[PDB]
RNA sequence: AUUCCGGUUGAUCCUGCCGGAGGCCACUGCUAUGGGGGUCCGACUAAGCCAUGCGAGUCAUGGGGCGCGCGCGCGCACCGGCGGACGGCUCAGUAACACGUCGGUAACCUACCCUCGGGAGGGGGAUAACCCCGGGAAACUGGGGCUAAUCCCCCAUAGGCCUGAGGUACUGGAAGGUCCUCAGGCCGAAAGGGGCAUGCCCGCCCGAGGAUGGGCCGGCGGCCGAUUAGGUAGUUGGUGGGGUAACGGCCCACCAAGCCGAAGAUCGGUACGGGCCAUGAGAGUGGGAGCCCGGAGAUGGACACUGAGACACGGGUCCAGGCCCUACGGGGCGCAGCAGGCGCGAAACCUCCGCAAUGCGGGCAACCGCGACGGGGGGACCCCCAGUGCCGUGGCAGCCACGGCUUUUCCGGAGUGUAAAAAGCUCCGGGAAUAAGGGCUGGGCAAGGCCGGUGGCAGCCGCCGCGGUAAUACCGGCGGCCCGAGUGGUGGCCGCUAUUAUUGGGCCUAAAGCGUCCGUAGCCGGGCCCGUAAGUCCCUGGCGAAAUCCCACGGCUCAACCGUGGGGCUUGCUGG
RNA sequence: AGUGGCGAAGGCGCCCGGCUGGAACGGGUCCGACGGUGAGGGACGAAGGCCAGGGGAGCGAACCGGAUUAGAUACCCGGGUAG
RNA sequence: GAGCCUGGGCUCCGUGAGGGGGGAGAAGUCGUAACAAGGUAGCCGUAGGGGAACCUACGGCUCGAUC
RNA sequence: AGCCGAGGGAACUCGGCAAAUUGGCCCCGUAACUUCGGGAGAAGGGGUGCCUGCGGGUGUGUAACCCGCAGGUCGCAGUGAC
RNA sequence: GCCCUGCAGCAGGGGCCAAGGGUGGGGGUGUUCACCCAUUAAAGGGGAACGUGAGCUGGGCUUAGACCGUCGUGAGACAGGU
């Protein structure tokens, strides 16, 4: 259970006793390490606070590359040089930031696949 | 916090065996035909009360503190204790005499309605008094000034006809 | 406090008094300790057995503490058995 | 600890700008959300049963308002629990009796008698303003309310201006402008209730709200904030007041 | 009333402590007639354990069937919808952004409600109820057949979200915001239903805003301990990401060594916080159960489903600790909800009546329900008003006899009152009848220098001190003083106390100047001129809920109580 | 030799010489407020005692004796270790 | 992430055979230390001794009387 | 003279005699008492193989000797015997 | 398996015939014995070179080493302890 809710410790060093359970308001949920898929593409849906919505992919296939411009849609090789982590790039996963391979060339993500179910990415020079 | 309490309208005094304070107190209890010591220190309360109120606003600077000084005098007025051309400083000369006579078994009594404080007390218990248009049953009631020329017998009251053997022996007096 | 009585005493007076305090042990039901408590009134001891139930008060002395003449108790008897001491010597009243 | 939201209301815990005896029972009406403010409202049982008298129970007061007796801003309210506010018409055809809603030199809500033919307008204050998909203008003005112009009439409309409308149909009438000689009478605060003319405006940095300077209708001088402010006419008012 | 008195000596003046004398709270001894009003009655020890009954339903204008009476009308369960996350109870834990006040969210969610702008097209399916069989001690539960909807699903269209390139129409103090254009993609609506009628009412989906209720952040304020001195290692920050409704070491990978602290960190102790309450002339000291606002909890601990909203007080799963039924196979419960019972104790009520008033949920409505709420019952809870006789003649020294009067109160009756009763209020009959005690009596301290009994024994005594054969001090009687339906005892707080001293105390000899000096922080600092305006003073704007406190007027006979209005309180914050 | 003097206090007395600290007086000299007190910290501080090494006349705790005394672990007398 | 076991950290109360000093109470036994110059003036600091109050030595103070 | 033994684990015996347990290296953590030097390797806890690569130290060094990191994989067991 | 009883029954006392079978496990002590614990139908007692060292053990006892107490001038000693 992620609770994600406050820290038991003062900055000065000191400790906070937790003065009443866990609200179900606070909690978080498990990553969505997002892999490049083989011959399909998985999107989970999820129900949210107030009645609303959120989708998450799990393994993706297509990318939207941008440039100046105009977009196009193509498919998604091996990823280059995920700077969040190290294990990332090995484990083919894709994140913001992260930095792909695709037929056109290399290409910045500038999404949040595990908040939006999609990868859109700016071509690079 | 704590919520509030209802608190007595009466103060006793610091010392219970005090020869002076004993004497005076016996003397005006007697002459008033008053139950217990407990109704004479409802009455200096009352007093000290107005007499509190005189120090406070005198000489003190507001449009409330002349409101309220007003609201004293004219109080005061219609009680019956002061005159309509009073000034403040003629609070600190009145007395627990003052409102010992403001009531309305003193009343009955000076108006000559009855012979003796008990007797007045007697009949305004039983209900052969009444008050304007009004019989009440409480001897320290404290009769106003635009009310003390309205006191007589209830009308249905053997004390209502002429010739009630007792009303002749009480005007034998008279 | 309640309490169940144990054993009869007599504590000699001050000087320069003479004069024995008739007084009882009792072992207290809160806690099960024992304090010393004094039996006021002429034959009040005579009103009291052992086994028998008593409630203890205060003495009434300087500092919530002892009286005058004798120093080391604190405590007095108000009930036996559920009926006032002073009734009990006044004779207004016969214990169960 | 509470789960959930309110659905009770004390009354020692009522709002101060209600008449109503707080010590002698110990639940009050909790109203509705609806289109004016908690503080600046009171539902319509209250009026019908402890301000005009026209009943002494609220089965009574709830069977003359399902009964379609009780007209507000033109239409039928049959819900005992929606807010009535300021600004607001009160009208009952089978007594011909009129009423506007306005609060006194203390705050407090008060029904002032007003005739038939005022009793068909009623001033709007504009609150904000906002674009809308095709290029629409919403004005979002004080009781809640929204209201559409075009695109090109909307620099004839601003943020404190008002508008006076019918109120049935809601059609627009007689805009009247925020200006330096403008008649305005103050809702809210220290100095509510009274009124005069624009003499001054003020403004401050970082979010600190704008200040307004008024002259009374006899020599007199006071400030307030620009937001209590409410337009009523350029030098005459435009509905009866007290 | 801005107060004093007793006690160290053979006698005196001081210092200093003890005690008396006042008020409020809890327990208790003796005693007790009446009415009214109010926010009182298992908080102090066991947030210990619980038998029995109740505390949350409602909709036939959502749907199908079944039974009863002349297609129509009544009744029952099922499907379905809304609610059950409020109201009610307690004070264990918590020294914390938990609380209070001022601000912010341009970093967020919101079913029921309001306004405006728009929509409701085309298909399909299952299954309770019902019929045929049952299993099981129970709790519960299987198979086959048949069926409807405002039940469930699919297609479409609108719409929602992400990214990129441009235009600069809106708000505001200020745009990672709204609007327009183009492009590439993901998700993806709806009950044209029910009723009346020859259009109206109640409803369904989308978008923009508001309202209601919440989430998060900040500045300021608020106990004791040094025989508790160094503490912190995701700890402090940064870059990049994940997750969230949302900002954030909330979490992760990498790069640094930072953060708190003698102005007292950390650790420990005690404790729900405030509005308020008691006391005092005030300065101040102490408390913060009952009414309101907020927080937390539901035998102890942890974890989840459904829903706008819960990690759920009368829903779920596991462990620990207790209990109940059993056909021994298995099953069920935790009153800090109202009554009621056990136990712990010095210490706390009836296993009552009603939805007539105030409110909440459901319903178009009519209305139904509610141990909330209202009404009574028991209780020396708090406050207000009264009573237990009055008059006259004579007598004695307040009371006796004689005669007369009255009926609040008491006994009985008729009306009104009340959801129904009862109390109360008007009236009738009878009749001085029916109703005072507790403490004290040597001096503080008010009232006996009377009788008897006992005889350092017995007993008394806040303190001083009485008692040893003539006792004003013990016990009893007779007298007398204080208060009085109340009066005494024991514990606690304030005052007394200038014995905690800012106002306002002391240090040669009574308690008390470090053995002396140097100096760090801190506190205190010479005169004149110029400037600034941080402190400081005045004026004005926005806040500091209500109740509680003061005053006046008005309504219950007056009053306590309730209502209208004016001031105050909120120890203060903030814009000029 | 003092009823005197110097020193922050403790304390300091034969004469001569050298090195050194502070104060008072006189001063139309210089600087121009550079000051007071001082938690915490520091330095000095009689006698006595302790450590290590030297010395040791007189005096003298402990101790050894003689007297007094009812008793004398004391006062008085003769010696004497540490110091 | 409960619970179980286990190894430590802190701290309050609980209980324990038996020893030391302290305080009251009776006043019992040995002496006569302090109050007068108390019969050796008294008291502080340090050290040694002694049944006990106490003795002695070095330095200090008068809160010491007399000629 | 040696190796293994289910369940129990000193009930054996004067007596745990004899046998068994632990064991190398790195990291964490470490009491009473004390002649302050010690006790102390106190106690107690976690890890360790093979393969594929990446870095550091001295050095001119794709010479030599040492110190760290990540990932993949097998077994009942990686100081696997000694 | 039987007899008497101050044997109602359950159990107890006392005595007769019977040696076929049984009579065990633990704590302190070198112990035998005695004492205690929990079980048990009960947990009898003796003899056989005080049965049994060309069967085991070696705790005691009874050489040569050493310590304490006491006795003795001493060398030393103790049906005393280790």
């Amino acid at each position: 259970a992620i609770w994600q809710g406050r820290s038991l410790k003062k900055p000065s060093g000191g400790r906070i006793i937790l003065a009443r359970k866990k609200r179900k308001r606070e909690l978080g949920r498990e990553p969505a390490n997002t892999k490049v898929g083989e011959d399909r593409e998985k999107r989970k849906i999820i129900r949210t606070y107030g009645g609303n919505r959120k989708v998450r992919l799990v393994e993706a296939l297509y990318a939207n590359v941008f440039e100046g411009g105009k977009g196009k849609k193509v498919k998604i090789l091996n990823v280059v040089e995920n700077p969040a982590n190290r294990q990332y790039a090995r484990r083919n996963i894709i994140t913001k930031g992260a930095i792909i391979e695709t037929e056109i060339g290399k290409a910045i993500v500038t999404s949040r696949p595990g908040q939006d179910g999609v990868v859109n990415a700016v071509l690079i020079k | 916090g704590d919520p509030k309490r209802q608190r007595k309208k009466y103060e006793t005094p610091s010392h219970p065996w005090i020869k002076e304070r004993l004497d005076r107190e016996r003397v005006l209890k007697r002459n008033y035909a008053l139950k217990n010591k407990k109704e004479l220190w409802r009455h200096e309360t009352q007093l000290k009360e107005f007499r509190r109120r005189a120090r406070r606003l005198l000489a003190a600077r507001g449009k409330q503190a002349e409101i309220e000084r007003q609201q004293l005098l004219q109080r005061l007025y219609r009680l019956g204790l002061l005159p309509a051309d009073a000034v403040l400083d003629d609070v600190l000369s009145l007395t627990v005499e003052d409102v010992l006579e403001r009531r309305l078994q003193t009343i009955v009594y000076r108006k000559g309605l009855a012979r003796t404080m008990k007797q007045a007390r007697q009949l305004i218990v039983h209900g052969h008094i009444e008050v304007n248009g009004q019989v009440i049953r409480s001897p320290g009631y404290l009769v106003l000034r635009e009310e003390e020329d309205t006191i007589t017998y209830a009308k249905g009251s053997p004390f209502a006809k002429e010739g009630h053997p007792e009303r002749m022996v009480i005007e034998q007096a008279k | 406090a309640r309490g169940i009585v144990l054993e009869k005493i007599a504590v000699e007076a001050k000087q320069p008094n003479s004069a024995m305090r008739k007084a009882v042990r009792v072992q207290l039901i809160k806690n099960g300790k024992v304090v010393t408590a004094f039996t006021p009134g002429d034959g009040a001891i005579n009103h009291i057995d052992e086994h028998d139930e008593v409630i203890i008060e205060g003495i009434g002395g300087p500092k919530g503490g002892s009286m005058g003449d004798i120093p080391g108790i604190r405590y007095k008897v108000v009930k036996v058995n559920r009926v006032s001491l002073k009734e009990l010597v006044k004779g207004r009243k016969e214990k169960p | 600890a509470r789960k959930g939201p309110k659905r009770h209301l004390k009354r020692l815990a009522a709002p101060t700008s209600w008449y109503i005896h707080r010590k002698a029972y110990k639940w009050a009406v909790r109203p509705s959300p609806g289109p004016h403010s908690m503080k600046t409202s009171i539902p319509l049982i209250y009026i019908v049963r402890d301000y005009l008298g026209y009943a002494k129970t609220a089965r009574e007061a709830r069977k003359i308002l399902n009964e379609g007796k009780i007209l507000v801003d033109g239409r039928v309210r049959k819900d005992y629990k929606f807010p009535v506010g300021i600004m607001d018409v009160v009208s009952i055809p089978e007594t011909g009796e009129h009423y506007r809603v306005l609060p006194n030199r203390i705050g407090k809500l008060i029904l002032h008698p007003i005739s038939e033919e005022e009793a068909k307008l009623k001033p709007f204050r504009i609150n904000n303003k906002r674009m809308v998909k095709g290029a629409k203008v919403q004005l979002n003005l004080h009781d809640g309310s929204n209201h559409l112009v075009s695109l090109a009439e909307k620099d004839a409309y601003k943020t404190s201006y008002t508008v006076i409308m019918q109120v049935p149909e809601r059609q627009i009438v007689k805009v009247l402008p925020f200006e330096v000689g403008a008649y305005v009478f103050v809702t809210q605060g220290k100095n509510v209730a009274r009124k005069g003319k624009i003499v001054e405006v003020r403004q401050f940095p970082m979010g600190w709200p704008d200040v307004v300077t008024i002259e009374d209708e006899n020599g007199e001088l006071f400030d307030t904030l620009k937001e209590y402010a409410f337009v009523i006419g350029k030098d005459k008012p435009e509905i009866s007041l007290p």
